[PDB]
């Protein structure tokens, strides 16, 4: 990873060599967490040290794609689909494994844990729902957290769109792109879709990846 | 392998050292010594050292089928006490090992559940004071990846039928996850529980076209989840519910409840898998977790109406529906 | 007694040129996942039309369509977005069948 600077001077301020995937923290942005494999490391941006490395082999689901994420109150970590107390450095509860790939994301209401298609609790750890259209997709929210997006990571890549509601999960619309979708990002002020789609057919020798913009809510 | 049917053969087997002269064969196997596994590479001490344990597990296999019917005689005579039993016992030379792991050795493993739940075996005391059930996990571990036919398909299958008679011991179900001294295919000393290996077998990522192995695997699970109701003996079975719920045991059974490729024993696996769900879903947390799945959305019903193999229809499909409306 | 005979002849030609083969496959099509529900409801409408034919009643009624999975195309809701739009007019043609 490369912690750059975009104020006026372009330089890697700190440097990480170990972890595959990092993220900022939501409420207080003084934390950047990092994870290679299945081990999560909490870092700082001021000093760059391992603040709290948490990993327990006794309680690891051991997925294929782990992505350590914070709740928007910045108190819980999803390392391998496990809740993590950042206060006294102990594990909380493990979730069951169902599709070998995706470790788990938070939902922006601070009430749930979205394992790949299992919709959990935060205080009693029960199941609310299970949607068959959440088979191995990565989720994209609005900035307020009121609509959810879905892109398939099947081998094809994202045959169409997937637009969910962030309250009761009744699906809104799946509009169709004939090409294959790779990356999908939206605005904080909720007006565009950065769509990295794949021109041409399934060819490893020729990948033409144009960028296309979509306007939110217009025929 | 055969002469254990005569009881005086086992009687002289235990007045001497017994399994101390048997386990010393397996513990001296240089194909098991991880610290010295890269020492010998000549094919003289490989094909002969991957055959020696194979006949040793079969020496164990008819050893425990015999001692299952021995202790069943020490159950059906000491517990029944003329209530459905006849006290005539000459100690004869007579073959009474029931001779069928397809039907009745499977059945004798079930009636030991009605015992005292304080099961004491001299087959078990020498076993767990030596504590070589961890070694049994290493026999199943190394046999996963040989891939050049050292008669290895039966070798793990003979290793599994050591387990299915031993798994009714309560304190050996305590030692199914505690000691984790195992190794994997990544070329390093790792640590996983013994239940995850059997579940790794019961999925079928290894041992691709094997059929008797999974049905020898599911009898290990059914010994651990579908027991009786009987504040310490209840807690052990409650702990066994928690470890299967811990190490993703709810993942595997939902796939084996729809297996279709070995079309002979298609119906023999699901009825021996649905029996575990009835055992496990008495757990408090696990009731709500299974009840919301797409298993109970639909297609639980549509595994009861198809009759995919019409030949085990009146044989084993109709005992699947005994475990279906029970669920 | 002539205008009835033309529609009766049209039942016979679809029954002649294996028209009962095609509709049993289009009643389970799943690959164009946008109009998955738009094809089956516009295919089941034909079966209600055709199975008024005298011979064809007995022929369809014994198939594995009526063994099972006619019911299991009514409970899945595979495309949840045409659920209140076109899936619920499939069930108008389902209990009609």
């Amino acid at each position: 990873s490369a912690l750059w600077g975009m104020k006026s001077v372009f330089d890697m301020k700190h440097s990480f060599t170990e972890d595959h995937y990092v993220e900022f923290s939501k409420h207080s942005q003084d934390r950047v967490i990092g994870t290679k494999g299945d081990i999560a490391h909490i870092y700082d941006i001021q000093t760059g040290n391992k603040l709290l490395t948490l990993f327990n082999p006794d309680l690891a689901n051991n997925y294929k794609r782990n992505c350590a994420t914070f709740n928007p109150t910045d108190d819980l970590v999803l390392n391998d689909g496990v809740l993590w107390d950042v206060r006294s450095a102990q594990a909380i509860h493990k979730f069951d494994k169902f599709n070998m790939n995706i470790s788990g994301v938070f939902h922006p209401n601070g009430l749930e844990v979205i394992i790949n298609t299992e919709i959990w609790d935060l205080r009693t750890f029960h199941l609310l729902h299970t949607v068959p259209a959440l088979d191995q997709c990565r989720v994209v929210f609005n900035h307020t957290g009121t609509v959810m997006y879905g892109a398939m990571l099947q081998s094809p890549f994202g045959s169409s769109f997937r637009t969910f509601n962030a309250t009761d999960y009744k699906p809104i619309a799946t509009i169709d792109v004939k090409r294959n979708i790779f990356d999908l990002c939206t605005d904080t002020k909720d007006c565009y879709l950065a769509v990295i789609e794949n021109q041409g057919s399934m060819d490893a020798l020729n990948m033409d990846t144009v960028c296309r913009l979509y306007e939110v809510g217009r025929q | 392998s055969i002469c254990f049917s005569f009881r005086a053969v086992l009687e002289l087997f235990d007045r001497y050292d017994g399994l101390r002269r048997l386990v010393n064969l397996i513990s001296t196997l240089e194909i098991l010594n991880l610290e010295d596994q890269g020492a010998l590479l000549s094919d003289d001490e490989i094909f002969a050292s991957r055959q020696t344990g194979k006949h040793t597990c079969m020496a164990l296999r008819k050893y425990f089928e015999a001692h299952l019917a021995i202790k069943l005689e020490q159950v059906k005579q000491s517990l029944q006490r003329t209530e459905g039993g006849i006290l005539v016992h000459p100690q004869p030379p007579y073959k009474a090992c029931s001779y069928t792991h397809e039907q009745i050795v499977e059945m004798m493993e079930f009636l030991i559940e009605y015992g005292p739940a304080q099961l004491y075996w001299e087959p078990a005391e020498v076993f767990l004071k030596l504590s070589c059930v961890q070694l049994l996990l290493q026999l199943i571990s190394i046999a996963c990846n040989w891939k050049t036919y050292y008669a290895r398909n039966d070798t793990v299958r003979f290793a599994l039928d050591v387990l299915a008679i031993l798994t009714v011991v309560p304190k050996i179900q305590l030692q199914l996850a505690e000691s984790v001294d195992v190794l994997d295919e990544a070329g390093s000393t790792v640590s996983t529980v013994g239940i995850s290996i059997i579940l790794g077998v019961a999925e079928g990522e290894f041992f691709i076209h094997d059929a008797e192995i999974q049905k020898s695997a599911l009898q290990i699970i059914i010994n651990c989840v579908c027991g009786p109701d009987n504040k310490s003996s209840e807690h052990t079975l409650a702990k066994m519910w928690n470890v299967v719920q811990s190490n993703n045991g709810i993942k595997v059974l939902l796939s084996l409840l729809s297996i279709k490729m070995p079309i002979t024993d298609a119906d023999q696996i699901r009825a021996l898998a649905c029996k575990a769900l009835v055992g496990l879903s008495r757990s408090s947390t696990v009731r709500q977790i299974i009840s919301k799945l797409p298993l109970f959305s639909s297609c639980q019903i549509q595994q009861l109406m198809k009759e995919p193999v019409l030949q085990d229809k009146r044989s084993d499909h109709v005992k699947f529906c005994k475990y279906a409306a029970e669920l």
